């Protein structure tokens, strides 16, 4: 588990990691309080 | 008045990821990447 | 098909010697043979 | 109960004899 | 009185 | 199929029976020694008991 | 005491090393020695 | 001034990420000495490497051989190593037992393989009042590890040297008999009784209270 | 007693293929129950002696460690004064599954257990195997895909172990039935010394046998071997077994006596096994001899290639002895006596490479996160099984770097392009919570400082912070191998903390009735059977 923390510390921190991405283009103020949905309703509707 | 044949039980048992697709998931080949196994419920004393 | 035609390759004296070796070893360790799983035999359900 | 305690003690003795294997005897 | 093995 | 199969099976069956017979004899032979040993120990205890009674004759 | 005297079988490898008298061609790629070597190497 | 002191935490982060990302106990030393440095933070490097050894759950020979590789360079790393040894000896009170085990295994690797000189051990003193249980188990682990690394005859030849005699007066006491008997009780308690051989109770007539 | 068709197919490991047997589900439930019952009753009735491996008490690296300790703890194992020799031979019992006679198997199974169970097992091994349009009845050999086949083969292999050792030596090694010996221990030194065969183990079908020869018995063995099979042209050295990965000085030349003793040991062991049952072939063998000439003991168990160097050979610094080295002790003098040097065998470097190749061929039509997940599983399995030997082995590190490169290249080819500037390490090695691929790394991947800056918008200005300006040093991607405790230290702490647990159990049962969960918090994640 500790690897996760260190690899964030290796990559320049959460601020740098998220500023590679479109995090600031989403209108989200802070990274805490977020989650990723594994699949949308369209994907689970078309699986079978 | 029949209690019946008793049934057994199975032996024990920044949030999320992008996902592996709904067809390429097959069955849950994305576990806890760090450690094996489902976490075990722990008794305090023996 | 070759085993059906050309017989058991383990000859009779070899099989007898192996059987008697197993017999002497098993009586030397005082091995109690495994019974059939009985009708009640509580541990059954846990094994199941 | 006593039966579950006996089987759990058998498990604990099994884990001990798996851990103590090679050094005392 | 000798057997013939399958690989031989 | 080859004839040897029959001979093969015959040997095992005879061997099996022979092994059982041997085991039984050895088993019963063992229990003879067992009961004999028990009798010997009992006899020794009886002798010791007599000596204890003799010591009781020394006690009174 | 000879150290190998309780051994059940003695001398089980006489004539096994005699293979190689003359390398012989069999016109059957399913029964040639190359196929047997190949399929014993791979199908484990 | 740097009250938040960001340069120190940046140096500590680079040393920690350099150690925690090598494989062999020579890659870490090679990158660590490849690292640039202001005129002095080598005490900080020694503090960070020993602290990173202490925070591990189980001791490994990797960081011990890393410390050995730094200790076979010039005199500055060596003298910093006995300064760190003395500092961790006198500042032992708040550290957990497993961390003390890691520190003792590291320093047993250092002393056992000639990484630092066999003369700092005069810091070790055997008295009732000035020794805590944490220092006591530190001493137990340290001599057990040196026993494991070298052996009985090697330690017998090491501690029996006459040139080491002024440096071992803090451990092998010969002046006050209560400390000697306390050393007897402990060295018989952890099976170091063969090392308690240079002493002699009967011929010491200075404390002859009993006939 | 009459059963259904059993499907058969092949599983492809790219170097070998193995048959996989698909059995009818209701018979699968019956066989699973029978399998569990037979293993439980065999354990309680003490069917299997200590050498029957894999036992439920060791991980395979602990098995290799215990084998090294059992080698090191023998009497005068590293002495060579009277010209004595040590021979360790590792070999694989060929065609044991193919050559099981089902009538003899039925008889031996009738010996150990009830005749109904034996009849069920033998009737279960005689089924029709079908693959597509091909179908045949299997009347010779055992089916390795039945649930209880593990127990049946361990019993048959126990009988083969009796045939190799002999009943007297097997009884001496296994110990008396009232108090059986532990793994690689004897009752006293007289029992250990009496026979040349000092150690023995069988992992399913691979036997490791360790023999100690005095001068006269070794001379008699070599004399018998050259009497039976003479070779006066020094052609015995052509085709012998020795490991090439060990360095140009650590491996020495093989003389007349060493090669002759190795071939004699192999021939004597081959003379014990009936070829109608099983055999050991010379190509599957590896024999190494410890003598006065070469002070090295070579073997390879469960994928660890182990070279043992006793410390009574480096008295004049013969060899460096500075690596990821298991340090072997003697249980008599309680001091360090030998060193074990670990490598990963090239066969298992190939197994890891073949696993990554399987990943890249089963997953062209899959997502990037699936590639990273499968890669993580493969890398974690490798590094948590091998630990020290993965770090020591150079070829394994090269293979790991190439396979990680192939995984990243598969992601790149997925996007469209293989352009290195387009892919910082932050794309791959970011944890999956932040949207990254979550790959774990086992390679030396430096991160340039251009990935350590960030912008922030405020009401009086916009701040473009550039962290790490005071350094000209790049921070490095954390190696996975620095987060996995090495095996030797883990075994040592396991022994120590289990002795501690027995201590607290003894002074706990003379007090409270149950041990709490506060006195064992320090001892929580310790022990190979974790506490």
């Amino acid at each position: 588990n500790a690897y996760r923390t260190d690899v964030i510390q290796a990559l320049g921190g959460v601020e740098t990691i998220l500023e590679h991405t479109l995090f600031k283009a989403t209108g989200f103020p802070s990274w805490e309080g977020l989650f990723w949905e594994k699949s949308s309703g369209f994907e689970a509707s078309m699986q079978f | 008045g029949y209690a019946g044949e008793t049934g057994l039980t199975p032996l024990s048992k920044p949030r999320g990821s992008i996902g592996v697709g709904i067809l390429n998931d097959t069955g849950s080949d994305d576990e806890d990447p760090y450690e094996l196994g489902p976490k075990i419920s722990y008794n305090r004393v023996i | 098909h070759n085993h059906m035609k050309d017989g058991p390759y383990v000859s009779s004296e070899e099989a007898v010697a192996i059987y008697t070796t197993t017999v002497h070893w098993l009586e030397a360790r005082k091995f109690s043979p495994i019974p059939f799983p009985s009708v009640s035999y509580k541990h059954d359900t846990k094994i199941l | 109960d006593d039966s579950e305690a006996e089987e759990r003690a058998a498990y604990e003795e099994a884990q001990v004899r798996a851990a103590m294997d090679g050094l005392r005897g | 009185n000798a057997v013939i093995l399958h690989e031989d | 199929i080859n004839d040897k199969f029959a001979q093969f099976s015959e040997a095992l069956f005879m061997a099996d029976r022979h092994a059982r017979e041997e085991v039984r004899q050895r088993a019963m032979m063992q229990q003879r020694l067992a009961e004999k040993e028990r009798q010997q120990k009992e006899e020794h205890l009886r002798q010791l008991a007599q000596q204890a009674r003799a010591e009781r004759a020394a006690a009174a | 005491r000879r150290w190998d005297e309780d051994v059940v079988f003695k001398n089980q490898a006489r004539g096994t090393e005699d293979k190689g008298k003359r390398k012989e061609f069999v016109n059957d790629l399913l029964r040639s020695d190359f196929h047997k070597r190949f399929m014993s190497k791979y199908v484990r | 001034r740097d009250q938040t002191n960001a340069d120190l935490v940046n140096l500590r982060r680079t040393i920690y990420l350099t150690i925690q990302s090598s494989a062999d106990p020579e890659e870490a030393a090679h990158k660590l000495m490849k690292l640039k440095l202001p005129p002095g933070q080598e005490p900080e490097l020694v503090s960070m490497i020993i602290e990173s050894c202490a925070q591990e759950k189980v001791y490994s020979k990797f960081m011990g051989l890393l410390g050995e590789k730094f200790a076979r360079l010039n005199r500055m790393w060596m003298e910093l190593y006995e300064e760190a040894f003395t500092k961790y000896y006198n500042t032992i009170h708040r550290y957990e037992t497993n961390k003390l085990r890691n520190i003792a295994r590291f320093f047993g690797h250092l002393l056992s393989y000639d990484a630092i000189g066999w003369h700092v051990l005069s810091v070790i003193q055997l008295t009732e009042e000035e020794t805590t249980a944490a220092s006591r188990i530190f001493i137990r682990f340290l001599f057990e590890d040196i026993q494991e690394n070298l052996g009985t005859a090697k330690l017998k030849a090491r501690l029996g040297d006459e040139a080491l005699q002024p440096y071992l007066e803090g451990i092998f006491r010969h002046d006050t008999r209560r400390n000697v008997t306390f050393a007897i009780n402990y060295f018989t308690a952890i099976k170091m009784g063969y090392l308690t051989d240079e002493m002699h109770p009967g011929r010491h007539h200075g404390r002859g209270l009993g006939p | 007693r009459a059963f259904k068709e059993v499907g058969i197919d092949m599983n492809d490991n790219y170097s070998t293929i193995n048959p996989v047997y698909d059995v009818e589900p209701i018979e699968k439930i019956s066989d699973a129950y029978l399998d569990q019952y037979l293993w439980y009753q065999a354990d309680q009735r003490h069917l299997f002696p200590n050498w029957v491996k894999p036992s439920d008490s060791e991980v395979p690296p602990l098995l290799v460690y215990k084998w090294c300790q059992g080698i090191n703890n023998l009497d005068k194992v590293w002495d060579t004064s009277n010209g004595e020799c040590n021979v360790i031979i590792e070999t694989q019992l060929s065609k044991v599954y193919e050559k099981i006679e089902l009538t003899l198997l039925n008889s031996l199974l009738r010996l150990i257990m009830d005749h109904n169970l034996a009849d069920y097992i033998t009737a279960k091994n005689n089924v029709t195997l079908t693959y597509k349009d091909m179908s045949h009845v299997n009347s010779y050999g055992m089916i390795r895909g039945l649930q209880f086949s593990a127990f049946v083969f361990q019993y048959y292999g126990l009988i083969l172990d009796l045939l190799i050792l002999g009943p007297q030596r097997a009884a001496e090694i296994a110990g008396p039935p009232q108090s059986p010996n532990d793994f690689l221990q004897f009752q006293d030194r007289d029992t250990e010394t009496r026979h040349p065969i000092r150690l023995y183990t069988r992992y399913i079908d691979k036997i490791w046998v360790f023999l100690r020869f005095t001068a006269e018995e070794s001379r008699d063995l070599i004399q018998r071997f050259l009497t039976e099979q003479p070779d006066p042209n020094f052609e015995n050295v052509i085709g012998f077994k020795s490991k090439k990965c060990w360095p140009r000085d650590s491996r020495m030349r093989l003389m007349r006596h060493d090669v002759n003793l190795g071939r004699a040991v192999f021939w004597d062991l081959k003379n014990r096994l009936p070829r109608s049952v099983t055999t050991i072939e010379w190509d599957d063998t590896f024999v190494s001899v410890y003598s006065k000439d070469n002070p090295n003991l070579l073997f390879s168990m469960c994928g660890f290639e182990v070279r043992i160097l006793p410390k009574c050979r480096n008295q004049n610094d013969e060899f460096p002895v500075k690596d990821s080295v298991w340090s072997l002790v003697d249980n008599s003098t309680k001091e360090r006596t030998a060193h074990a040097f670990l490598q990963v065998t090239e066969e298992d470097i190939q197994k890891f490479n073949n696993r990554i190749r399987q990943i890249l061929m089963s997953s062209g039509s899959t997502t990037f996160t699936k590639i990273a997940n499968k890669w993580n599983t493969a890398l974690i399995a490798l590094f948590t099984y091998y630990r020290e030997a993965a770090v020591s082995t150079v070829n394994l590190l090269d293979t790991i770097v190439k396979c990680e490169t192939k995984i990243q290249t598969r992601v790149k080819i997925g996007l469209n392009s293989k352009m290195p500037s387009r892919f910082p390490p932050a794309v791959f090695y970011t944890p999956k919570e932040l949207g990254g691929l979550g790959m774990l790394s086992g390679s030396h991947i430096l991160i340039p400082a251009s990935d350590k800056r960030w912008c922030k918008q405020t009401d009086v200005g916009i701040t473009h912070f550039r962290a790490g300006m005071s350094h000209d040093e790049e921070t490095l991607i954390p190696n996975i191998a620095r987060y996995i405790i090495p095996w030797e230290a883990e075994f040592i702490d396991s022994q120590r903390v289990w002795t501690e647990y027995s201590q607290k159990r003894l002074e706990a049962q003379q007090q409270n009735r149950r041990l709490t969960l506060e006195d064992l918090e320090d001892s929580w994640d310790r022990g190979l059977p974790r506490i």
